[PDB]
RNA sequence: GUGAAGAGGGAAACAACCCAGACCGCCAGCUAAGGUCCCAAAGUCAUGGUUAAGUGGGAAACGAUGUGGGAAGGCCCAGACAGCCAGGAUGUUGGCUUAGAAGCAGCCAUCAUUUAAAGAAAGCGUAAUAGCUCACUGGUCGAGUCGGCCUGCGCGGAAGAU
RNA sequence: GCCAGGCUGUCUCCACCCGAGACUCAGUGAAAUUGAACUCGCUGUGAAGAUGCAGUGUACCCGCGGCAAGAACAGCUGAUACCGCCCAAGAGUUCAUAUCGACGGCGGUGUUUGGCAAUGUCGGCUCAUCACAUCCUGGGGCUGAAGUAGGUCCCAAGGGUAUGGCUGUUCGCCAUUUAAAGUGGUACGCGAGCUGGGUUUAGAACGUCGUGAGACAGUUCGGUCCCUAUCUGCCGUGGGCGCUGGAGAACUGAGGGGGGCUGCUCCUAGUACGAGA
RNA sequence: GCUGAAAGCAUCUAAGCACGAAACUUGCCCCGAGAUGAGUUCUCCCUGACCCUUUAAGGGUCCUGAAGGAACGUUGAAGAC
């Protein structure tokens, strides 16, 4: 579960360490966003040299949720924290070719066909 | 068409073959025999009075005892009415089982919500007053399993009323 | 006034009954009734239907002419079949007619069916162009109103050609 | 369309019709000349 | 003049609007303003006219085309208004800014034979062609018809208050 | 005096638990106020928002727990100013009104400037009511509509009609979403409902006026935000009575309560056909 | 909008005469016969006697106490009472 001004971790090799959420999209007058929802985040720390620079504002998607998600059989997926990966409006293919931690099975969306290959640990 | 009155027992989960957990609310549906028939000529409309349960002879008022005797059936715990849909009629003493709901796949549940004390304006409207103990209906519910030999009924979700509360299940008007 | 002062010849084979204001016309095509206005006291006048408005009505002459016109039309219809009638239909898209239903695909994703009001001499001489007939007399009330309401070969693109046998207009197309 | 207080025959092909107590102008050449309130 | 310092009735209520100056009592009669469908007492009263819109029952200046009527005016059984089964034929594919304007864009005349009759041209559409109508002219029915002024009211104007 | 970080229901949203009151039983018990009351809503008038005047509609009599809806600011006239309209030169490839529309006239407004001469006043929060004179869901007409999108007009109030930085701000500017982030009346709604951000009850502070107390639409600080809301109105629930001998149930129903929202994709379908786009 | 004249063309209408916007109302859910216009149906219970008067919607006396409710106890996922 993610709300306005929520701390999200980093699960890509883009060099980001801390990312802050500024706006929530995916529904008019919406107060919360899910794992399979788009959010607007910024960057707090950046590597010395790289493609990502301080002050950039861009889309992102949560891959792991502290609250977790439910399953039809009653099973629940819970993580130690919230992990988010930055996404761009154009060239949706994220720069990060490696993802830390496992992923769930809800990434079968039309736009998430290229991310299922990554994250070998499920 | 016509619904039946049952008793709420509890709710749990039912696992499908594919491995999906589905909530189910347990309703005991005793064979609700018909006591009286109302018609357009006499009563002004077509309806049937159904009864369920069983009351002790010492705990049944003599007028009710005579009314049940006229129908030639044992005295139940209450009477309920269901409007006919201009379809087949019924006869007094015709026991009705849960087999009717075995091929509907869509049911609506009416009942009284659990009583509660006074709820403030923020708690109620989000004027403050007592909540619960009023008729409320939740429609478009799908029956999961039907057990004719055990007088059991299971529907998805939750239904008004606590354990042991009487409720009414009717075929889903909306479709 | 001018229409009222015009006796209408009723040929053989047509029966006219004047039950007060009620006018009943029978003939080869079939029965026909039309409750006439109370402001006209038309005389039977066998072999004619001479119209004379009742005194005390300002609208008497116009009502008498209104009567005369369609009373003559009804007479020469019951003798031959709605002299003053047609229809227009074969509707320019994939379509068909059967029983009392004309199945159509007028520019929609679902079929649109117009109920035929219990009687029609449907035909399809050519594919799609304007025509029809008189035999249906009173059952032809509108009928084509539903056909045109769904679509009236939109007068820009002509996407689907007109009706039974004759023509309709259109002018230029951009989007399909 | 025009809802002005006064309606006049702008062109030859204008007809005055009193419908529902309203004097309208109907034109068979250009619909633009159609005005409602007379 | 009223109220101040005059009661009472009417205008639905109301002090400056109308009638009207209370000595007291009567279960008597007649009037003023205002009414005579009820509420609430009186004509669902007589005659002569307007009203088709609840305008009456709220509204000004300013502009037309409804009936009732007045002054009249034009064309009218040597037959009018609306009408059209009939005609609209020929160079005038024009010189002219030749890119085609040919009447349907303009410089331009705005002619001339058939003639019971037709213009070198008013609308619809074509790159212009072409084609369909109208000015007028043959034939039948046919009697009235057309444009403005005066107006009382119907109307616009006009949109009024939980 | 400043920065970075860890740190709690201050909030998205509040969820639940322990005590003291709130409610009942037994007894003690006073006040603010009080002309008398058999103390309803709406329209109209009124020294001008009427429980008491004319009209209209509803309501069986009496209790209980409740949210609190109950000179400075707010008379006569309308030059000024705003609003709508009529005519209409013209722009618009020809064509005034598809869209604008110059010069003119006509009315309405008290939404500016104006002329005469203890009713607590602008904001923000809670709570809302009503007209469309409609921002949207909109359909329907014209289009210069060879199309969604649209440019303009008739109707629609059934419903919806934002978040943050500058102001106390109404308003306005800015950035991001949405279908839009509407116009106005309700003492420019709502302080005996909530705070007072400046102004404008009582205190005091700075500059000015007067010897003086005092005063300043000259400017800050905070500011009893007074009135046992008796009573008016409403949600819920009771005691009495009548439905005509009495009683227990099941219901038809005159009327009444509130909601009729919506994004994305899918197959249809790269579909109608369209010179192609 | 099919035909369509009046007014040999034409026109939504004059006449034979139908569709249609999510706009409006029903339809969807709940309270509701104090709706004093006080509604409909089923069942149950009472089938005594005497006296007087101002002689009739009269009064009193002895017996009777029907069904049902209330009274009190256990109490409830019903409840401030």
């Amino acid at each position: 579960m993610i709300q306005e001004q929520t701390m999200l971790n980093v699960a890509d090799n883009s060099g980001a360490r801390r990312v802050m959420c500024i706006k929530v999209l995916g529904g008019s007058h919406r107060r919360y966003a899910g794992v399979g929802d788009i959010i607007k985040i910024t960057i707090k720390e950046a590597i010395p040299r790289g493609k990502v620079k301080k002050g950039d504002v861009l889309k992102a998607v949560v891959v792991r949720t502290k609250k977790g998600v439910r399953r039809p059989d009653g099973s629940v997926i819970r993580f130690d924290g919230n992990a988010c990966v930055l996404l761009n409006n154009n060239s949706e293919q994220p720069i990060g070719t490696r993802i830390f931690g496992p992923v769930t099975r809800e990434l079968r969306s039309e736009k998430f066909m290229k991310i299922i290959s990554l994250a070998p640990e499920v | 068409m016509i619904g039946l009155v049952g008793k709420k027992v509890g709710m749990t989960r039912i696992f499908t073959e594919d491995g999906v957990s589905i909530p189910v609310t347990v309703i005991e549906v005793e064979a609700n025999r018909v006591t009286q028939v109302k018609d357009l000529a006499n009563d002004g409309y077509r309806a049937i009075q159904v009864t369920t349960g069983a009351k002790k002879a010492n705990r049944v008022t003599k007028p009710e005892a005579g009314h049940f005797a006229k129908a030639g059936v044992e005295a139940g715990r209450g009477l309920w009415e269901f409007r006919l849909a201009e379809g087949e009629e019924f006869t007094v003493g015709q026991s009705i089982s849960v087999e009717l709901f075995a091929d509907v796949k869509k049911v609506d549940v009416t009942g009284t919500s659990k009583g509660k004390g006074f709820a403030g304006t923020v708690k109620r409207w989000n004027m403050a007053g007592q909540m619960g103990n009023e008729r409320v209906t939740v429609q478009s519910l799908d029956v999961v399993r039907v057990d004719a030999e055990r007088n059991l009924l299971l529907v998805k979700g939750a239904v008004p009323g606590a354990t042991g509360s009487d409720l009414i299940v009717k075929p889903a008007v909306k479709a | 006034s001018r229409v009222a002062k015009a006796p209408v010849v009723v040929p053989a084979g047509v029966d006219v009954k004047i039950n007060g204001q009620v006018i009943t016309i029978k003939g080869k095509n079939g029965e026909l009734t039309r409750t006439l206005n109370d402001a006209v006291e038309v005389k039977h006048a066998d072999n004619t239907l001479t119209f004379g408005p009742r005194d005390g009505y300002a609208d008497g002459w116009a009502q008498a002419g209104t009567a005369r016109a369609l009373l003559n039309s009804m007479v020469i219809g019951v003798t031959e079949g709605f002299t003053k009638k047609l229809q227009l239909v074969g509707v320019g898209y994939r379509a068909a007619v059967k029983g009392n239903v004309i199945n159509l695909s007028l520019g929609f994703s679902h079929p649109v069916d117009h109920q035929l009001p219990a009687g029609i001499t449907a035909e399809c001489p050519t594919q799609t162009e304007i025509v029809l007939k008189g035999a249906d007399k009173q059952v032809i009330g509108q009928v084509a109103a539903d056909l045109r309401a769904y679509r009236r070969p939109e007068p820009y693109k002509g996407k689907g050609v007109r009706y039974a046998d004759e023509v309709v207009r259109t002018k230029e197309a951009k989007k399909k | 369309m025009k809802v002005r207080a006064s309606v006049k025959k702008l062109c030859r092909n204008c007809k005055i019709v009193k419908r529902d107590g309203v004097i309208r102008v109907i034109c068979s050449a250009e619909p633009k000349h159609k005005q409602r309130q007379g």
